[PDB]
């Protein structure tokens, strides 16, 4: 089941419909990563653009991600553990993106880099946690990279920082196991 | 504006 999993799903779905009744615009002004250093002190923001989706295929591809691997480290790593990749990972995917094309940025694939990152190599470093991704999708993750680098309009730098937040991670988790 | 994706 997953309480982590589910109540993440659930805030992108709540605020994609705010998305649909207000305009996009008129919940990216309130969730964005701060586009003036004046709002830095607007501690949500740093996290809120992971919840923000601008089309329908673009919050089904993410949640669907989400569920399959981030139930997963829930399951078997713990409510706590996927909280702190989560946070952690949303924080640095955030500022990455924002330092390579400002703070015009929505979505989970921040998060869901970095799980699919962890995934990976926890399951290559620490077989017995019980998670892994097959070699069938660290082939799709890896053409999903490059086919943002040569263009859609993609989040490059959260994509890029969320990837190494989550093999870090794993990798630190894979030494104290 | 940039999808996470």
């Amino acid at each position: 089941a997953g309480p982590v999993t589910w109540v993440m799903m659930i805030a992108c779905v709540v605020v994609f419909i705010a998305m649909q009744i207000l305009g996009d615009q008129e919940v990216m002004l309130w969730l964005a990563w701060p586009f003036d250093p004046t709002l830095k002190f607007e501690f949500w923001r740093y996290f809120t653009h992971a919840l923000m989706h601008f089309s329908l295929m673009h919050i089904l591809f993410n949640l669907l991600w989400w569920w399959y691997l981030g139930g997963a480290v829930e399951k078997r790593l713990g409510s706590g553990k996927l909280i702190v990749i989560t946070l952690i990972s949303a924080l640095l995917s955030g500022y990455v993106q924002q330092k390579f094309s400002g703070p015009w940025f929505g979505g989970l694939s921040g998060v869901v880099f970095a799980l699919m990152g962890y995934v990976w190599l926890r399951g290559e470093r620490d077989p017995q946690s019980g998670i892994y991704l097959q070699r069938g999708l660290i082939i799709f993750a890896l053409i999903w990279i490059v086919a943002g680098w040569f263009d859609m309009s993609m989040a490059n730098g959260a994509h890029i920082a969320g990837l190494a937040v989550g093999l870090a991670m794993a990798f630190v988790d894979s030494l104290n196991a | 504006v940039r999808m996470a994706a």
